[PDB]
């Protein structure tokens, strides 16, 4: 499985936020997306998740075009999304958060749903909060059950939105550990954030787009050694 | 002073947009009713534009203060959402000062609704009433067919006749059934006639004389009745709004004092709602700028409708002309005062 | 798909219930505000409270569609406020599934609401208007609103209120001699119709010529037809009639050859109300919750209130215009409902 | 001057978010406030700004109690506030943004007001956008004129809220330059943010609060060497 987004471009009333952005992500690899805020860094990610409809361009997950389908169509194609804000079902418990979406899975059985429910519960260390409602959880537990549901949708790709934003430095290692778990499950991972240090520390092949056009790509060292990103993004005094 | 002209311009343009929307809405509904009446009986097909033109001040009068309410609510909501009011009061702008800056446009609009309410409403309803009284004194078919059984407004009086004349001022086979005003003279009066003759006055109304009839002043099932054998009897019937006339100040008539208190009451209402909407616009949590709009419209209707209620009870309930309307304005004033002094009571009680 | 369906089901259900509670509270509040110009010292605040609260079971049914639209908007608005809906559809759940999950509690509250309003609203409403009219100005020979005046030979008849049960309330029988001398004025509280004749009850005939007799049982002397169209002009509006009363009345004037299309229209607005509500909220849920952009709850509820009032105006204009031109009454309510439905479908496919 | 907050305590529905936290900040030094999110950092910072009323505690600027008076009084005493979100007058130009608040200064005349306007315009190098409206400026220029306005209130202390929020690594150096500009004027500066590396890099005497109570204090190295903050916040793996 390999997802490709070819020649994405979004225009905003005479200002072209993104022009000619092409990106590819393979299953089992951590791909990053960074750049200035005015650049197509923010808009391109939304054009991939489906929140923002791309005016022109191609979005295909494994030979299946998902450009002009609703967000749920991309979800059935394998595109999962994980926003930064609270996405927990506040009035139903955690086991209801995972089972509620597990019942939508076509390729499961009631024994299969209970087995997968228990597997995700004891897998993400949320087994003790089976009684706590969504609104009762703390931040860490919140994000854990959010990721748990994201995996409970059985996606072939996951689009994380600001994972490292607002986490204490003690939790950054936990976030990296869970993202490495998602790596170990053969599911693609797209990461966008303003914490360039941790993202490049965890991302294998990150991209950098500026003023609409893709300007850089490659490993953490390839970007730290790239001169353009230090000129316009990193600022010569990185790390 | 840049804050003064800033917030003032925003509030004025916003309230102007809202008042334009509400004005088009109300004028479109009333237009649907007037074009409707003009289609049901072909009443004044050409000058319904003039009819609405006379109905404009009566609508703008009540629309302008609400447009001010939702105006400061929307504009100040905009300033709170985008953190402008936060850094505004984080510099040294007291909420009292904000209430003054907001209070100057309240004075302007108070003058506009004051001159409009005092001058343009009795004039518009006056011209509308004269046109309506002519085109409806000959087009409202107020005269009998003859047909039978015409009734007025409530149903207190009923005039019945079998024939009209060339002058549409003679009658034949008359019977009238009326009550007076209530408790006093509770009895129903009925008159029967062979020949009657109706006279209409150029100024208005109608006066009719009937010949060789009868007169009864008793209730059907009480056994108290009187008979009056007469041969000639002249009755003066009333008319085929009436209170909006001219600005004759509060005289012996309590209805004129009351209507003066209401017409005079609208701008004070503008001031009151202005006081209400300054603290009612604290939508800083960035979660609802459109939320307070419906409670503002509905609460404003609880102001206007209740004011009309006590203004209606001002004449027959004997509410002294210094108590009632200022009682209402004092109620909503108390609301605004409470809302404004919620936080200073916390801070001063803490001391 | 049971946990999500019960989740959104309970949320939308309690949301609609709360909305109906608040709207009913404000409606009764303004009704009490407005009924304060009517007191005749005979009964005021107490009889007011009794009237309003007897009208509450009626008003709840009239509020049910609006409480359903706004209620669903509060359900999906609170669910989408906490970013639960966006991730709910970001996992493979289409919008139509959510629309059905919202619509099932609506169908429960509307199917259950029509029999609640039809079994409980007409009875409590009849008690309400009856007692209010009686203590306010009932038993008088004269009735507010509309009372029927008719003349048969040398006899004059006034009816306080004609009820669509074949019963006439407040029957006055003015019987003059040829000389016009009142040989009998009488009054009847209620009257029943039985095949060949009219039979009056609680009758009081008074006259003093060579007593004030009181007969409580039938008096049959009306060879007059008292035509069903003359009585049909005075019937109360079809709002108060039960649904079965609308059916039986529709077929009551149909046998007499009288036209019955207003009552067909009300019959269909009553019977197909869950359908037109389902289409209205289908289009509203599709239009407001369609785009992925985050919209605040006040803006969602506000724009949905705009939709409901706009289509409310649409049916209000499109009914009278539907039957003045003599179309079938079914398509009158079906065509706007199908327009909201198909528009909601196209908006669903837009997403 | 000397800003003091002695034994601050807030009660939140049976939960003491912050209890008995005492800290002081003097003019001319950059003081930080950090810790876990559940701690009294978030509520306590607002209790210093005045947005959240302190149930118990004392807040005084230079021996003058300014705790339970409105926010504008704290502004007159010298306490300035600068939130993270856009706070620019979108309808007023830059010169109107600075002059609009300059007119509120009691001790000035039109010579002084125009002199201060031009001085603040040419001071932050925003003289070329003196005509551009608020909504027309970019992010950096926005924050620049915001700081210019903050100086136009003539404060003795400034409370920055999330300065390095959503900022590119190239602009953090500019933030350091402008905050050092503020330090060179003898005005106190309180900074709270999640970017611990740059915050501690710029803060002289930072505080650390955990589970309601202050757990640490001192310079960047004193906190980097503190074991409890490494246990609950920074982690044994940070830097």
């Amino acid at each position: 499985a390999t997802l490709k987004a070819q020649h994405l471009a979004k225009s905003y009333k005479g200002r072209q936020v993104v022009r000619d952005v092409s990106m590819s992500i393979d299953s089992g690899q951590i791909v990053g997306l960074l750049g200035p805020n005015g650049a197509g860094k923010t808009t391109c990610f939304y054009m991939i998740v489906g929140l923002v409809q791309a005016d022109q361009g191609v979005v295909r997950i494994d030979e299946q075009n998902v450009t002009h389908l609703p967000m749920h169509g991309r979800a059935r194609a394998g595109i999962g999304y994980l926003p930064q804000e609270a996405s927990i079902f506040r009035k139903l418990s955690v086991s209801d958060n995972i089972m509620a979406i597990l019942e939508t899975r076509s390729d499961l059985d009631r024994n299969g749903r209970k087995e997968a429910l228990e597997g995700l519960l004891q897998e993400f260390h949320i087994h003790h909060i089976r009684d706590n409602l969504g609104m009762s959880l703390s931040g860490g537990e919140r994000r854990r059950v959010e990721i748990a549901r994201a995996l409970a949708s059985a996606p072939k790709f996951i689009l994380l939105d600001e994972p490292f934003a607002g986490v204490d430095p003690i939790s950054v290692g936990d976030i990296k550990q869970i993202i490495h778990h998602l790596k170990a499950k053969g599911i693609g991972i797209l990461i966008t954030d303003h914490n360039v240090r941790e993202t490049l520390d965890i991302c294998e092949t990150a991209y950098i787009v500026n003023d609409g056009q893709l300007i850089a790509e490659g490993d953490a060292e390839s970007i730290l050694a790239n001169d353009l990103v230090k000129e316009v993004y990193l600022g010569h005094e990185f790390r | 002073m840049i804050v003064f002209r800033y917030l003032s311009r925003e509030v004025l343009v916003t309230m102007s947009a809202v008042s334009a929307v509400l004005l088009v809405i109300i004028m479109s509904g009333r237009f649907i009713k007037y074009l409707a009446q003009a289609a049901q009986g072909l009443l004044d097909p050409g000058s319904l534009f003039l009819i609405m033109a006379f109905r404009i001040p009566g609508f703008l009068q009540l629309i302008l203060p609400l447009g001010l309410f939702l105006g400061i609510l929307l504009a100040y909501g905009r300033l709170y959402l985008e953190s402008e009011m936060t850094v505004l009061s984080a510099t040294g702008m007291s909420q009292k000062r904000l209430l003054g800056y907001t209070m100057a446009p309240a004075l302007l609009v108070a003058i506009l609704v004051a001159w409009l309410s005092l001058f343009l409403a009795p004039q518009g309803i006056n011209q509308f009433a004269l046109l309506l009284n002519k085109q409806d004194t000959l087009t409202e078919f107020d005269t009998l067919v003859p047909g039978r059984f015409q009734a007025m407004r409530d149903g207190t009086r009923v005039t019945y006749t079998e024939e009209l004349s060339k002058d549409r001022g003679e009658l034949a086979g008359i019977f009238i059934s009326q009550k007076d005003l209530s408790n006093q003279e509770r009895g129903i009066s009925i008159l029967v006639a062979e020949k009657g003759t109706q006279n209409i006055q150029a100024d208005g109304s109608r006066y009719l004389i009937l010949h060789n009839g009868y007169r009864y002043d008793g209730n059907p099932g009480q056994a108290n009745y009187r008979a009056i054998q007469y041969d000639t009897y002249g009755v003066m019937l009333p008319k085929p709004d009436a209170v909006p006339t001219a600005d004759l100040f509060g005289s012996d008539n309590p209805r004129y004092q009351a209507e003066l208190q209401w017409r005079l009451s609208t701008p004070l209402l503008v001031f009151v709602v202005t006081l209400l909407a300054v603290p009612l616009s604290r939508v800083n949590p960035r979660q609802g700028r459109f939320l307070k709009l419906l409670p503002a419209i509905l609460l404003y209707m609880g102001y206007l409708a209740l004011l009309i209620a006590v203004r209606g009870q001002l004449d027959k309930g004997k509410i002294p002309m210094a108590i009632g309307l200022w009682w209402v304005h004092g109620l909503f004033l108390a609301i605004g005062l409470l809302l404004f002094y919620w936080e200073p009571l916390r801070l001063k009680l803490a001391s | 798909m049971v946990k999500l369906d019960r989740y959104i089901g309970v949320t939308v259900f309690v949301a609609i219930l709360a909305v109906l509670g608040v709207i009913l509270g404000l409606a009764l509040l303004f009704a009490f505000i407005d009924e304060l110009n009517d007191i005749s010292a005979s009964y005021g605040i107490g009889d007011a409270l009794r009237f309003i609260f007897l009208t509450a079971p009626r008003r709840a049914y009239d509020m049910l569609p609006m409480a359903a639209l706004i209620g669903c908007l509060v359900g999906l608005g609170t669910l989408a406020s906490n970013s639960e809906l966006t991730i709910m559809r970001a996992a493979g759940v289409s919008l139509s599934r959510i629309v059905w999950a919202v619509m099932k509690p609506m169908l429960v509250l509307m199917l259950a609401g029509i029999l609640v309003g039809e079994y409980v609203a007409p009875w409590t409403e009849n008690i309400a208007q009856s007692g209010r009219a009686l203590a306010q100005g009932g038993g008088d020979s004269q009735s507010s609103k509309r009372g029927l005046w008719h003349r048969q030979g040398r006899e004059y008849i006034h009816i306080n209120a004609v009820q669509p049960n074949g019963v006439l309330y407040g029957v006055t029988r003015y019987r003059f001699d040829e000389q016009r001398g009142l040989e009998s004025a009488s009054f009847a509280k209620r009257a029943r119709f039985e095949t060949d004749h009219w039979q009056l009850e609680e009758v009081t005939t008074t006259l003093l010529h060579p007593r004030s007799e009181v007969v409580k049982l039938p008096t049959e002397r009306w060879d007059a037809q008292l035509s069903p169209q003359l009585l049909n002009t005075v019937v109360m509006e079809p709002e108060a009639l039960s649904i079965s009363g609308l059916w039986q009345y529709i077929h009551y004037l149909a046998d007499q050859g009288l036209n019955n299309n207003r009552y067909w229209l009300a019959f269909w607005t009553k019977v197909l109300q869950p359908l037109v509500t389902a289409a209205l909220v289908l289009m509203a849920i599709s239009f407001i919750f369609g785009p992925l952009r985050s919209v605040t709850l006040g803006q969602r509820i506000f724009t949905g209130v705009l939709v409901g009032f706009v289509f409310r105006i649409a049916q209000d204009l499109l009914g009278p215009s539907s039957l003045v031109f003599d179309f079938p009454p079914l398509l009158a309510v079906v065509i706007p409902a199908s327009i909201c439905a198909l528009a909601g479908v196209w908006l669903l496919r837009r997403a």
